This record gives structure tokens, C-alpha cells and sequence, in this order.
């Protein structure tokens, strides 16, 4: 597993596209770095669906080629939303090898080892300041085959330091479809 | 009533 | 993989929707069973685009929830057409593992092993009757990780039994997405 | 000039 980020628009561009809801830009890659006027976070494509966290996107539409995309799925119970990924987006396939070696991808395209400890839980192998995971919610947890195990929801801290991560498991993402 | 906006990507 | 088919409209439902261009049925799955007034075949979604054969769909629109969807791409030379995939459409992820174990999915939901022989060719592990592969053009070829390698285009036949398959390779689906 | 119509699906 390896990662690289590319910024595709700036401050003024993002605010505008936010107001019109029409994004003509070429989409690609598996993980979108997304923004509203107030915060920034990630969104991960699994099976045709662009998944991200409700605490980032709230009820919002996604700016797209043909205007705003209305959310297909909104699950406040899971902190989960999804839109139909726009053409170009490269979706991941669900992990089906229940391994416990996972990789979290951050907004800076760090891939960091996290050990799976339960079906929505994993531990980091070295503690991280919170500011280092901040803005990475919605990002992929990955198996060694690069398949999707879930999306990063929250961090678990001892004494203000991150030592574990909580994630919406791919299985619950399948359940919210249908 | 603003939109979420793609401002970059991460390629794997 | 295991695979199963679901019928969702009848003969007349199909002709009518064909005329209106308006389809409100709920769309699930990576592989759609598609029809014009005179023929049936398959479409597969990859990268948020629904793909099929030119000799099947020609230049036709796709019946959809907000009326007729226009084709995003029409590449006659490669027998390739694609529409923006309708909401609910699941996307496969492009294969990147250069594997030679391939599995064709047909309209009957059989998954049959094909041995890769070139960038767009594979031989059937057992030959098949032409009648049994008729109508599965646009179906996917899958690698052992269940990614899309390409879509079924033509069969090579000696006297009525298909011995090998031609398919649109997925690199060329990505190419046509520029 | 008519449309292509989804009349079913293969679930994997
Ligand atoms: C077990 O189930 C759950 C579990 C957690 C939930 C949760 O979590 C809260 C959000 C989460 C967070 O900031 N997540 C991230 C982020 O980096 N976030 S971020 O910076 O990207 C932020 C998007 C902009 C990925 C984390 C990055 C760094 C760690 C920050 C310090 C620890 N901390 C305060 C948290 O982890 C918080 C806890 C929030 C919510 C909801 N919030 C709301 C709204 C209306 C407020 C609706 S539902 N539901 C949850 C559910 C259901
Ligand atoms: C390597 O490159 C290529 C390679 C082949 C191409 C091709 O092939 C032709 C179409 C194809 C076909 O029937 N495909 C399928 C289908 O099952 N088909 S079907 O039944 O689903 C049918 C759609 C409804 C999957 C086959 C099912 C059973 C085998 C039938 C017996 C052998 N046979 C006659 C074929 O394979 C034919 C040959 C046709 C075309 C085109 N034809 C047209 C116009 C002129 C019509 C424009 S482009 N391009 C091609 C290109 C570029
Ligand atoms: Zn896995
Ligand atoms: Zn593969």
C-alpha cells in the first residue's frame, strides 16, 4: 500500500463551487479530500458510493459534473453519509479476508499501521498527537490486499493522545445500502 | 445549504 | 465469486420504458441486465460509469430516473459505450494484478474460468455452445480478487462452439475516460 | 432513437 495527495482547487475556488454545487473538474483516485466553508475531511469510494462522516458533511450535497448530488444514504446512527460517486472516481472493493493488519490513510497521504482489535476498532502501533489524525475522518482503513475494511470515524485517546481508532466497518456500509 | 466540495485527492 | 440474477421487468414493461426513457426502478449490483426493443445483453459499471457494447446499445440513451441518460462515451472502433451509471449502480474496481485466471460472468450468472492469452483474449477452460454465451456481451471478466479486467465483446468459434473470448480491456475503458 | 432499458441484474 502506497499513497500520494494532489490538491485540485484553492480557497476561492472551493467557496464558489460550494455556492453553485457544480464541479466540472476531473475526478479520480479512491480517496477525495473534501471541504465545506467551515471544515475539511476525507471521503472514500467503495462500490460506486462516495462515503464520508456525517459530522463533516452533515446533510450536504456533493458538487458534481451535472450540479449538486443529493445523498443516497444518510445514517446519523453510524455517523455515515454517501453519494453516488461521480464518473472518474475509482472505487475500492470490500475486504473479505478478515485480516487484522490494517492501514489507515490520512489527508496528508500517510499510511499508518493499526492493529485490528474488534470489528470497528483498531490500535495504532505508536501514539499520535490528535492534530495528526484531525481532518482524516472519512479516510480508508485498508487491508494488505488494499481492500476496504471501513472508514475512519474517531480516535480513542488516553490522556489526550491517540492510541486507537474507531471506524464504520465496510459491513455496516453494505447494510445502509438496502 | 452549501455543498461539500472535492479540493484534492489521494491516489493509491 | 458466487453470482445470482434478479429479473426486474417483463417484456412489456421493457418496451414501454424503452419508449418513455424513464426508469424509476431501484438499481442495485455491479452488473446490469439490459435490453433494447429487439435485443438483450449486459452492462458493467466501473469508475462510476456504466459500460456495454456498441453492437448492442449502438448510440442509444439509457432509460433512467430523470429520463433518458445520454452516453458519456461512444467509441465505435472498440465496440465501447458508457453512460453515467444510474444511482444505486455499484462500481467494480479496475484490476491491477496482471493475473491470468479470469472469470466471465454471463447473463445466467454462471462464472466461468477463462485463461488469459493476451491483453484482450482468453481461452475458455471448457468450450461452450454459442447459444449459451449469446446475450452476455457487456458482462465482466474478473480476476481472482474480483476486480474488473474488461467486458465481454466477442467469442472465437469453431463450428458453433466458442473456444475463446474477446473483451474490452479495462485500461482502454480508463483511456477513453481520458 | 429508443432507449436501452435495465431489465434485471447480476449480483456478485
Ligand atoms: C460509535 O459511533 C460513533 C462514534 C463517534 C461519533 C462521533 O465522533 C466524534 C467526531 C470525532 C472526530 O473528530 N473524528 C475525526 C476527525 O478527524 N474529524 S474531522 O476533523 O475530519 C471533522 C470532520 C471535520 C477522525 C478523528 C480525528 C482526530 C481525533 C480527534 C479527537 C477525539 N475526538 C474528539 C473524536 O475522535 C471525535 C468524536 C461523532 C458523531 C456525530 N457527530 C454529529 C454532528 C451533528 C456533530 C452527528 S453524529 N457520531 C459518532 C458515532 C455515531
Ligand atoms: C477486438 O475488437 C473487436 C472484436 C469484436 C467486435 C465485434 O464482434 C462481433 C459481435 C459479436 C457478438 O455476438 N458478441 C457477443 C454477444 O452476446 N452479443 S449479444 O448477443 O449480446 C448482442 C449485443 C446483443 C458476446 C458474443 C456471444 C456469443 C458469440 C457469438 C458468435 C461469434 N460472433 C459472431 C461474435 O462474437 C460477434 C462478432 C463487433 C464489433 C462491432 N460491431 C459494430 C456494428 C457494425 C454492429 C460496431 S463495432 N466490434 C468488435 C471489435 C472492435
Ligand atoms: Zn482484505
Ligand atoms: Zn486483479
Amino acid at each position: 500500500i502506497t499513497a500520494y495527495s494532489q490538491q485540485t482547487r484553492g480557497l476561492l475556488g472551493c467557496i464558489i463551487t460550494s455556492l453553485t454545487g457544480r464541479d466540472k473538474n476531473q475526478v479520480e483516485g479512491e480517496v477525495q479530500v473534501v471541504s465545506t466553508a467551515t471544515q475539511s475531511f476525507l471521503a472514500t469510494c467503495v462500490n460506486g458510493v462516495c462515503w464520508t462522516v456525517y459530522h463533516g458533511a452533515g446533510s450536504k450535497t456533493l458538487a458534481g459534473p451535472k450540479g449538486p448530488i443529493t445523498q443516497m444514504y444518510t445514517n446519523v446512527d453510524q455517523d455515515l453519509v454517501g453519494w453516488q460517486a461521480p464518473p472518474g472516481a475509482r472505487s475500492l472493493t470490500p475486504c473479505t479476508c478478515g485480516s487484522s493488519d490494517l492501514y489507515l490513510v490520512t489527508r496528508h497521504a500517510d499510511v499508518i499501521p493499526v492493529r485490528r482489535r474488534g470489528d470497528s476498532r483498531g490500535s495504532l502501533l505508536s501514539p499520535r498527537p490528535v492534530s495528526y489524525l484531525k481532518g482524516s475522518s472519512g479516510g480508508p482503513l485498508l487491508c494488505p490486499s488494499g481492500h476496504a475494511v471501513g472508514i475512519f470515524r474517531a480516535a480513542v485517546c488516553t490522556r489526550g493522545v491517540a492510541k486507537a481508532v474507531d471506524f464504520v466497518p465496510v459491513e455496516s456500509m453494505e447494510t445502509t445500502m438496502r | 445549504k452549501g455543498s461539500v466540495v472535492i479540493v484534492g485527492r489521494i491516489v493509491l
